[PDB]
RNA sequence: CGGCACCUUACGAGAAAUCAAAGUCUUUGGGUUCUGGGGGGAGUAUGGUCGCAAGGCUGAAACUUAAAGGAAUUGACGGAAGGGCACCACCAGGAGUGGAGCCUGCGGCUUAAUUUGACUCAACACGGGGAAACUCACCAGGUCCAGACACAAUAAGGAUUGACAGAUUGAGAGCUCUUUCUUGAUUUUGUGGGUGGUGGUGCAUGGCCGUUCUUAGUUGGUGGAGUGAUUUGUCUGCUUAAUUGCGAUAACGAACGAGACCUUAACCUACUAAAUAGUGCUGCUAGCAUUUGCUGGUAUAGUCACUUCUUAGAGGGACUAUCGAUUUCAAGUCGAUGGAAGUUUGAGGCAAUAACAGGUCUGUGAUGCCCUUAGACGUUCUGGGCCGCACGCGCGCUACACUGACGGAGCCAGCGAGUAUAAGCCUUGGCCGAGAGGUCUGGGAAAUCUUGUGAAACUCCGUCGUGCUGGGGAUAGAGCAUUGUAAUUGUUGCUCUUCAACGAGGAAUUCCUAGUAAGCGCAAGUCAUCAGCUUGCGUUGAUUACGUCCCUGCCCUUUGUACACACCG
């Protein structure tokens, strides 16, 4: 989060503004690249076929 | 929060006293002659010739460098 | 068969609540009687009629008004119910405060001003607000323009500024008055235009902070309900610090907040190194017994080794782990074992949706409007004030004695701060002074030196012996120093003296569950001087719960509403 507060001069008084903008965590290159609770699960490598008992000699 | 009320009368600033051709008084011109320099211009090393003392009572002063004689 | 009704559903109706009739009504017609045409005025006036009367029945208009009203929804509120959580609630306790003096603040009073903001929690050692000068906004005095810029006025035959002697003034302010000197187009007058204000307006505002509330709450996507605003999700029950999970389920899966996350504390003989840290060896040396032992100093060349302890960087380590129970066997909880740690591992930082007439224009060259703006409410400088005292209240410190006072002896922490041509920092070590303080050197711009900050409680040894005692240090005098231009209304300390109440605190009420409460000291801050105050740190170190909704507060649900500017209605 980066913020910038400015008071734009009006003839009637003070108008204060706040702008709060977030770079995407995936777009970060310096600090963390995600949220602390962001848990990313890898996919299963299973569902292969195993044959009883051969021997492979290269 | 209080209306400032005065007692002492209004004081007025000094106005520089004006004269007509004060330059004339410092010199006397003599026919077929030269300058008089009657006001005893300051001989101090600071200010040279041409600008004079002030023939006050019992003193002679020039404003540019502060000193009085006799 | 007749009845009084009841329950479910809504084919159907209805604005909906709801309705087996309020259905068979724009697909408008079974028969018939009565009544209404926005709210008032008004069921009033008048007439008639009945009545003993009270009154009944029939029954207007003038004028007035843009609404009144029905049903339901969300919120708000309730001197309504039901639950839940909480040492800013209680249980059981501990420590208190409230009783005396004193520092400080508030109001009050006085005042020349005793500036002022704030008044339940969320005002009152709060504005870091511990005010000699300055701060200061106040009071009695005096200067400066530091009024830019475009004009009109004046001006070289000088627009005007600085000023020696005296007078005056607090002033050695040429501020001014007599004094006539002095520079010269910068500049003197009026206007426009401004400029500046601790001036008013925080009920015109921003920003920040506090409160709701650090409670746990908030919202949308698709689906269901409803004509709709909306509702469900977002809930009977258990559990958790917790809308956090289990569980139940017209909802399913998500997002914010919580939790996660970050900083700090505890572990590391396992790595990475450390002469600004230490140790052990080795030299060189000193003491005592002479056993070859025990204790110091020294070695920025002993040109030694190491990181256990000291420091920090890379990591690992805890995830309620294993086991008994209890429970829906689920979320969890309780007892043990191991472990450095089994209370969210400890403490904090951050911290949702909208908001409050909560507080501040007395922090800003942050501002809108009103006032002033040259005899300035700007500024500066002088002297005074915030301290002023018949009074009520609050945060606290000394204490009320013996677990104690002193007087000796023991002698152990941790967080931190620091300068050069300044305008003076920390200041050692030595030398004087009873002390406070004074003098001469050095080191440190910094794990080096100040500083091991050798702190106090505490430990031991004696004096005192329940006495307002030697427990306590108020009131008051004298002298000695430091700070600062300036200490008088005593800055502050020291020496002597003065020896006050206070002999445990009514009604009330505050904080708190483990290195915690309570004692005990030290540092940083505001600071030229001043800390009974905060912010931190460390020493010693407990009693009792580990439960509940009895008080209080808040949250949630149900409920009621004629409120929505929302009961201060
Ligand atoms: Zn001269």
């Amino acid at each position: 989060i980066d913020i910038a507060i400015r008071h734009v001069l009006m003839r009637q008084g003070v108008l204060g503004i706040k702008v709060k903008i977030m770079k995407d965590p995936a777009a970060n290159r310096f600090g963390p690249r995600a949220l602390p609770d962001a848990v990313k699960i890898a996919e299963a490598k299973d569902e292969d076929e195993v044959i009883p008992a051969p021997t492979v000699k290269s | 929060r209080k209306k400032k009320v005065y007692t002492t009368p209004k004081k007025i600033k000094h106005k520089h006293r004006k004269h007509k051709l004060a330059v004339l008084t410092y010199y006397k011109v003599d026919n077929e002659g030269n300058v008089e320099r009657l006001r005893r211009e300051c001989p101090a090393p600071t200010c040279g010739a041409g600008i004079f003392m002030a023939n006050m009572k019992d003193r002679q002063y020039c404003g540019k460098c502060h000193l009085t004689l006799k």
